[PDB]
């Protein structure tokens, strides 16, 4: 069906992190960001993933890219991960709440978290993206 | 040839100044604009480094 | 006065990175003047000079 | 102006100081253009 | 919302760890006076791609 072959467009698609999220505030003091998400039927309609799979993707691989990021920074400047709250019974905000030593310069965390979410993936098939259907009355899928 | 020199550095060499006259210069307005302020504020401070 | 200018400059730098600003057309006749001839003939003259 | 108001959403009859704020917030972007765009040459050469 | 001296210009270090002084001037200050710093931090709009926000536009 029309709805089947939505669905299973969805599935072989790939999405980002950041395809999901709306606009995003981390305060600042303590280092807690707390990041807003879009609802889950409005989430369901151009997706249809899940939000455990939100929580699981989100916690493991956005944690560690965030980590990888913010320790390349400080490398680079040169010259941990404490707490994690997401709305596990509604999904629809991510509180991370991190500390760090006050001897550290200050982050432009608004572009790193941003730089993060749009990098980790939810579920990609490896090297495939961009699944479409495009019309004879023949049903076809389009992929690049 | 193309010659690199941080702001900072030749905006206190230019005129007696100091650093709050930079700040309260620079984004002296709508007192705390997140964006504006915090990279005010690392700028300074790697200068100062 | 340099100062000052300075000053502005850098403000508007940090209003163009946070999209507070749209981007300059360096490739438009807007942003562009004209050079003659008795100009660079008196520059390149002065440069010999 | 028909298919103008059309593709950004508001009426024919809408207030002309809200499609100026539509207008201004479409083509700041671009894909807001080509879409934009895409409608009134679709329209001009159905006319045509 | 930042902490500058008054007698020197120096931005001084973060209070958190102890009694303000500017690194310069010397000079001492109530730390506690400027306790909890507050700087709330807002992602600028046009900053997350969506496919759903041009049904917002
Ligand atoms: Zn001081």
């Amino acid at each position: 069906s029309d709805k089947r072959a939505s669905a299973f467009c969805k599935e072989v698609n790939k999405l980002v992190l950041s395809e999901v999220v709306r606009q995003v505030r981390v305060t600042e003091k303590t280092y807690a960001i707390r990041l807003d998400l879009y609802s889950r039927d409005e989430y369901q309609d151009e997706y249809g993933v899940l939000q455990e799979e939100i929580e699981s993707t989100f916690s493991n691989r956005f944690l560690k890219i965030l980590n990888r990021i913010i320790k390349s920074y400080l490398a680079k400047s040169k010259q941990n991960c404490k707490h994690l709250d997401f709305d596990y019974v509604n999904g629809e905000w991510a509180t991370v709440e991190l500390v760090f030593p006050i001897n550290t310069e200050k982050l432009l965390m608004v572009s790193l978290v941003e730089k993060a979410c749009s990098e980790t993936v939810i579920h990609e098939i490896p090297g495939i993206t961009r699944c479409f259907s495009k019309p004879d009355t023949v049903p076809k899928v389009i992929t690049e | 040839n193309e010659y690199l020199i941080p702001s900072m550095m030749i905006l206190k060499a230019l005129l007696e100044t100091s650093d709050k006259e930079i700040f309260e210069g620079i984004v002296g307005k709508d007192l705390g604009n997140t964006f504006l302020t915090d990279r005010v504020e690392l700028m300074l401070r790697a200068y100062k480094s | 006065d340099k100062f000052r200018l300075l000053l502005f400059m850098i403000r508007k730098l940090y209003a163009l990175v946070a999209g507070e600003c749209c981007a300059d057309n360096p490739d438009s006749p807007q942003h562009q003047e004209i050079l003659l001839g008795g100009f660079l003939y008196g520059q390149i003259l002065k440069e010999k000079i | 102006l028909e298919a103008a108001s059309e593709y950004v959403g508001l009426s024919t009859d809408s207030p002309i100081a809200l499609l100026n704020a539509n207008l201004e917030e479409v083509y700041r972007d671009d894909e807001k253009l080509q879409g934009l765009d895409a409608a009134m040459k679709g329209k001009m050469n159905g006319l045509t | 919302s930042l902490i500058f001296c008054s007698e020197c210009g120096n931005l001084l270090e973060s209070t958190t760890a102890q009694w303000t002084t500017c690194d310069q001037c010397q000079s001492v200050y109530p730390s506690e006076q400027f306790a909890n710093l507050v700087v709330e931090t807002k992602s600028s709009a046009s900053a997350f791609p969506s496919a759903l926000k041009l049904k917002h536009s």
